[PDB]
């Protein structure tokens, strides 16, 4: 089986069954089945998260170079609205959102029973079975098209490539203190000494 | 190098009457040395037996800790603000950073308590899971030698390469533990850097001893 | 370094207003004696005691209020950037090693008893020996601790322990 | 069954002072009309100061 | 009036009966225990609720009970 | 015992920091700590639609209210 | 004596003298090293 280290035997609860399976637990986090059927929503949760999370992020810079609306920066916008307004797609009549506290309150009132509906299985308040839900389909999927294996594993590959990016993100912005892009671009001009190694 | 009953001992040739009873060449690193009786209770035995291999590999990766950052800066250019392992610490004091490679964007580290709690609880957790000889990682075959996850290239597979092995371990293990001692005794006496004190001993053999700072005392 | 509104005992006036006024207590108590005579020495041995203590509070990095008096800093994270572990901090981990030593003291010397025939007599009539040789191997007692923590050696199951009608 | 005579038992009658408590059984009655056959010595005395209490086989975990 | 009553926990030891001031107990022939009597209470318009009984008794949780309740003249221990 | 001696400097006397943060947080300027409403550059003291804080401040930074009074040993 | 050593073995006794030594050595600590806060 294909694996994530050379010749590395996979431990007894990861058999293949499931698709992303490379025989990844040292820490043995799925030994107990009951779990596992969690992780493994979560994990393809956090993954969707991050795709999103992570378009939406280049979408400043990209937008800004393009010249399409001046966006602020991602690490920006909650400062942005905490002192100003937030203006959508720069026209200041869309949104013009102006306090972080309500966005907040927003936030929560609005992704409360999406996420509690998901949870449940259906749009109730108790859960049809035992069983995470993870692809839904019907009005989720209007081209009619998925749930094969290899689109799955297409998903948890993405998903986990767009995680590891996403920390990036966050690290890139903290360290060199502007945006991805720039970073990239900054790494694409002089790259042996715009790096991190380098001092 | 051996196990049994006619295994290398402690004063060699001269070891007829040198070795107590119940060190019968069963463990590795068997010389029969034991001339304070310490390991004549077998509970005791098998405690003291942990605790020299925990030591050992603590003082080996701590002599290669004690050493390395002092050559990278020696070899290599890497500069470290305090290189010397008994000056390393006080630059987290004050309003100084810990750099990993003296890279500013490394770890940055400037505080001292947060790194130090973070620590204990790291160790509260992982050497309660030593001692219970179960946990996250599994379940130990044996409590000094754990298996598994912290064997992952399978060199324990083999019964008399594992058995040589353990040998090579505890031997590898006091050398470091006297070496250990050794920085402490020699930043003590001395106050300076080990490799100022193997260059000054490479640099004259003759007086730069302890035997020039033994006068003074 | 100046934190939480306090100055330092070292550049404090209302410190040095209130050795002041404890020597001179100390002179008026002297002026009734004799330059020579003992009560003048015991007096002026009170003094130099007074002074070099004031001066140790200077000397320590103390933080003075306003009434002229050190305080001491507790939170840990406060203490250790601001060097003053020595105030709470230090003397914590000092009393927690003394209290787990008796700690394991006591329990060790009655868990040895219980097992004996009549136990309660080796409660009123101290066994000495034992007790001295279990207060002397206690030195190391997290190993003790932790191996009984761990293993699970150290809770009695709930099976086991009397209990009211609940 | 009884517990024979010298055997060990816990004590299960949750009002007792003893109960979840190891005791000695002295004496087993025989007879279907007692109500408490057995004879049970402690090593701790209750309230009362009394340290032996009979017990029916349903209170008691041998 | 108080209330006494006598639970199946007896071995008729009659210490309870030998103890009270007040002649409320009895001795009565019984089958559940080896001592074939068992305590009874037939005069607890006596009972002054001393709880001398429940004192003398021997059994884990005692087998004779005093409730105390309602006050009379007798019951309150008055000469007057 | 230690007042009784002639020793006032030989008091323990242990600082409320975790009262002093709060009222730190709070808007008090009075133990030098400079968070949340008692810094300037906070997301909490510049929230545009604040509007109470000018009042709020006004009020906890002076001795007469007893708004979070001073605290000490 | 041939029970005197028991006597001195038991519970007061055994406390006062531990008590004595303790804080004894209290005392001759804050002899030697005052004033410590
Ligand atoms: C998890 C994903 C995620 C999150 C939390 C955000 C969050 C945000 N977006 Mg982004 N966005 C995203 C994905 C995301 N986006 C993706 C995938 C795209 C490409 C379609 C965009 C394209 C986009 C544009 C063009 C703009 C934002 C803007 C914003 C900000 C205001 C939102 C608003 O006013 O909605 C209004 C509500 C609805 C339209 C419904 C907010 C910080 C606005 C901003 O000010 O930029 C910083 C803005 O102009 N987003
Ligand atoms: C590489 C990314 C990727 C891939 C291969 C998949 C693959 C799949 N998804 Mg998943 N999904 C993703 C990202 C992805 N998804 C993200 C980011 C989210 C959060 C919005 C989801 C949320 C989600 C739900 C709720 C459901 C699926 C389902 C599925 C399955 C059927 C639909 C499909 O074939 O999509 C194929 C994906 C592509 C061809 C990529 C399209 C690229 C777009 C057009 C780029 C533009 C994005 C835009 C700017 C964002 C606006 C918002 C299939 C396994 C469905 C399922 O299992 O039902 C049977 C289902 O119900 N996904
Ligand atoms: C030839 C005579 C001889 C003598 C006098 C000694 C003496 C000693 N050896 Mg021994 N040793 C010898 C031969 C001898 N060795 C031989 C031939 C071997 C096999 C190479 C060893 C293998 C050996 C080991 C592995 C160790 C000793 C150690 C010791 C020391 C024990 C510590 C002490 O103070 O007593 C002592 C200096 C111990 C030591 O170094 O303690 C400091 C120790 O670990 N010896
Ligand atoms: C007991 C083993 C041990 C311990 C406790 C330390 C502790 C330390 N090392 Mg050392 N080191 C060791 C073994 C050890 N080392 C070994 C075996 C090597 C060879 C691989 C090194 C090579 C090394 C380098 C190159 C550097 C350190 C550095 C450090 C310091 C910062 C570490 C850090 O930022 O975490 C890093 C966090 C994670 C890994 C997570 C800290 C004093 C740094 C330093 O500044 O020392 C002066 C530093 O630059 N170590
Ligand atoms: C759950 C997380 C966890 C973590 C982060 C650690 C981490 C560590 N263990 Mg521990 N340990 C654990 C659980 C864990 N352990 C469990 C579940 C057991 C089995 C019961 C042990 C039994 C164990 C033993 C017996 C020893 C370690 C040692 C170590 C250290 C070196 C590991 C090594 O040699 O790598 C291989 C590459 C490292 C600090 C060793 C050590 O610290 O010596 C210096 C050591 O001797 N571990
Ligand atoms: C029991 C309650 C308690 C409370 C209310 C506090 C409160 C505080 N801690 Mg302390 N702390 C505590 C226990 C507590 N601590 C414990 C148990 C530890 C582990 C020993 C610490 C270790 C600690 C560190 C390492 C730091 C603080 C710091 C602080 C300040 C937090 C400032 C901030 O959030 O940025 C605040 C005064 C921070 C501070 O400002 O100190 C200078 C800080 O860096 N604390
Ligand atoms: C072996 C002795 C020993 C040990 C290990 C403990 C341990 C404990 N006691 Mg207990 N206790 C003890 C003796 C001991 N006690 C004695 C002698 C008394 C009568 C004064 C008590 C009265 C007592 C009360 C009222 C309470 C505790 C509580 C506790 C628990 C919390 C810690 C505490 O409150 O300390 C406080 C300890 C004391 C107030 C007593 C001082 C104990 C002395 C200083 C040490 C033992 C002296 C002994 C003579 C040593 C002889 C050893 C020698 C022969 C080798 C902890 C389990 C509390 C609890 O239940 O927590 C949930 C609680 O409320 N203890
Ligand atoms: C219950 C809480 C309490 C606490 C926390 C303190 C704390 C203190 N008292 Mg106070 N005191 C108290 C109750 C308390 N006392 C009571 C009830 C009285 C009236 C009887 C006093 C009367 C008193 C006086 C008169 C003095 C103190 C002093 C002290 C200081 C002790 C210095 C010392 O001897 O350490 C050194 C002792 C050790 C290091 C113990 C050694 C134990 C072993 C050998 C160490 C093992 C570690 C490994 C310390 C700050 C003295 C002081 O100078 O304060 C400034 C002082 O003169 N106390
Ligand atoms: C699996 C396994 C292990 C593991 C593991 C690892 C490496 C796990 C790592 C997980 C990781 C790395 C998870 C990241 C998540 C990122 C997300 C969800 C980001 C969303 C981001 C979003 C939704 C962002 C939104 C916005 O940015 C937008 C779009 C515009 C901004 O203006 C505003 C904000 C910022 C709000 C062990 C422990 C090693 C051993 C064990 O045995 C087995
Ligand atoms: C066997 C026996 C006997 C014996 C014996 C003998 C000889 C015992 C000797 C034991 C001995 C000598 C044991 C030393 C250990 C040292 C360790 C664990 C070092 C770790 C070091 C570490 C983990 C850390 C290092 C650093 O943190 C440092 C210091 C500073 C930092 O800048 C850098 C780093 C973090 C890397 C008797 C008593 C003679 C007779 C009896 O009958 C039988
Ligand atoms: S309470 Fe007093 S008077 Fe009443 S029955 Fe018991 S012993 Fe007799
Ligand atoms: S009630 Fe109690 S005291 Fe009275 S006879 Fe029965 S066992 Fe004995």
């Amino acid at each position: 089986r294909p694996t994530w280290f050379p010749g590395a035997e996979a431990p007894a609860w990861l058999t293949g069954e499931f698709p992303g399976d490379r025989g990844f637990d040292p820490c043995g986090l799925a030994r107990d089945p009951v779990d596992f059927a969690k992780f493994r929503d979560s994990e393809v949760f956090h993954g969707r998260w991050a795709m999103l999370g992570l378009v939406g992020c280049l979408v400043p810079e990209v937008f800004g170079n393009l010249g399409i609306a001046q966006l602020p920066a991602w690490y920006d916008a909650a400062t942005v609205a905490n002192t100003s307004n937030l203006d959508y797609l720069g026209n200041p009549n869309l949104v013009h959102a102006s306090n972080v506290s309500f966005i907040a309150l927003s936030t929560l009132l609005l992704m409360g029973p999406v996420e509690a509906w998901r949870w449940n299985g259906a749009l109730a308040s108790e859960a049809k079975s035992a069983e995470r839900t993870t692809y839904p389909g019907g009005p989720f999927d209007p081209l009619k098209l998925g749930a094969s294996p290899e689109l799955k594993l297409k998903e948890i590959k993405n998903g986990r490539l767009a995680m590891v990016g996403m920390f990036g993100f966050w690290a890139q912005s903290y360290v060199t203190g502007e945006g991805p892009l720039a970073n990239l671009a900054a790494h694409l001009a002089d790259p042996a000494h715009n790096n991190l190694l380098n001092t | 190098k051996w196990y049994g009953p006619n295994r290398p001992k402690w004063l060699g040739p001269l070891s007829g009457g040198a070795v107590p009873e119940y060190l019968k060449g069963e463990y590795a690193g068997d010389y029969g040395f034991d001339t304070a009786g310490l390991a004549a209770d077998p509970k005791l035995f098998q405690r003291y037996r942990d605790a020299e291999l925990q030591n050992g590999r603590w003082a080996m990766l701590g002599v290669l800790g004690c050493l390395a950052p002092e050559v990278l800066s020696n070899v290599f250019g890497v500069p470290y603000p305090e290189p010397v392992w008994f000056k390393t610490g006080a630059t987290i004091l004050n309003g100084g950073s810990i750099d990993y490679l003296a890279n500013p964007k490394l770890i940055h580290a400037s505080n001292l308590l947060l790194t130090l709690v973070l620590e204990l609880v790291f160790f509260f957790a992982a050497e309660t899971w030593r001692e219970a000889g179960e946990g996250p990682l599994g379940k130990a075959q044996d409590k000094s030698y754990p298996g598994g996850v912290f064997d992952p290239l399978g060199l324990s597979k083999d019964p008399a390469a594992f058995a040589e092995a353990k040998v090579k371990e505890v031997k590898n293990g006091r050398l470091a533990m006297l070496a250990m001692l050794g920085l402490f005794v020699q930043a003590g006496v001395t106050g300076q850097s080990p490799l100022e004190n193997l260059s000054a001993h490479l640099a004259n053999p003759g007086v730069n001893f302890w035997t020039s700072y033994a006068p003074t005392l | 370094e100046a934190i939480l509104g306090l100055t330092p005992c070292a550049e404090s006036a209302k410190f040095q207003k209130v050795l002041t006024k404890e020597v001179k207590a100390l002179e008026k108590r002297e002026k009734l004696y004799e330059p020579g005579s003992a009560p003048f020495q015991a007096l002026e041995a009170t003094k130099a005691k007074t002074q070099a203590r004031f001066a140790k509070y200077a000397e320590s990095g103390l933080l003075c209020g306003a009434d002229g008096l050190p305080h001491l800093i507790s939170d840990p994270g406060l203490a250790v950037k601001y060097g003053h572990a020595g105030e709470t901090l230090i003397p914590t981990i000092g009393f927690l090693y003394v209290a787990g030593y008796i700690g394991t003291a006591g329990r060790t010397y009655l868990q040895e008893i219980s097992t004996r025939q009549k136990p309660t007599q080796s409660e009123i009539i101290i066994d000495v020996p034992l007790a001295t040789s279990i207060a002397f191997k206690s030195w190391d007692w997290p190993n003790k601790a932790v191996k009984e923590l761990a293993s699970g050696t150290l809770l009695e199951d709930a099976k086991n322990v009397p209990v009211s009608r609940r | 069954a009884g517990p024979a005579r010298g055997s060990t038992v816990k004590v299960t009658r949750p009002e007792s002072y003893w109960y979840n408590q190891y005791g000695k059984v002295i004496s087993v009655d025989e007879s279907g009309a007692i109500r408490y056959p057995v004879v049970v010595r402690f090593e701790k005395e209750n309230y009362q100061g009394v340290t032996t209490n009979n017990f029916a086989l349903d209170e008691l975990e041998y | 009036s108080h209330s006494v009553k006598i639970y199946n926990t007896c071995i008729g030891c009659t210490q309870c009966v030998r103890a009270c001031p007040t002649d409320v107990l009895e001795m009565v022939p019984w089958d559940g225990c080896k001592a074939g009597q068992i305590a009874s209470s037939p005069r607890t318009e006596d009972c002054v609720g001393c709880k001398r009984c429940e004192s003398a008794c021997p059994t884990d949780f005692l087998s004779v009970r005093v409730y105390l309740g309602s006050e009379t003249s007798r019951s309150m221990g008055l000469a007057y | 015992v230690m007042q009784a001696f002639g020793t006032p400097e030989k008091q323990i006397l242990i600082e409320p920091v975790f009262a002093q943060w709060i009222q730190s947080a709070h808007g008090k300027n009075i133990y030098e700590l400079n968070i949340l409403l008692s810094s300037d550059s906070s997301n909490a003291f510049s929230a545009s639609q604040a509007i109470w804080l000018p009042g709020w401040l006004n009020g906890i930074n002076d001795k007469s209210t007893s708004l979070f009074l001073q605290i000490g040993p | 004596m041939k029970y005197f050593t028991t006597y001195l073995s038991t519970a007061p006794v055994v406390a006062v003298l531990w008590f004595t030594l303790t804080a004894s050595l209290l005392i001759e600590i804050n002899r030697f090293f005052p004033d410590i806060l």
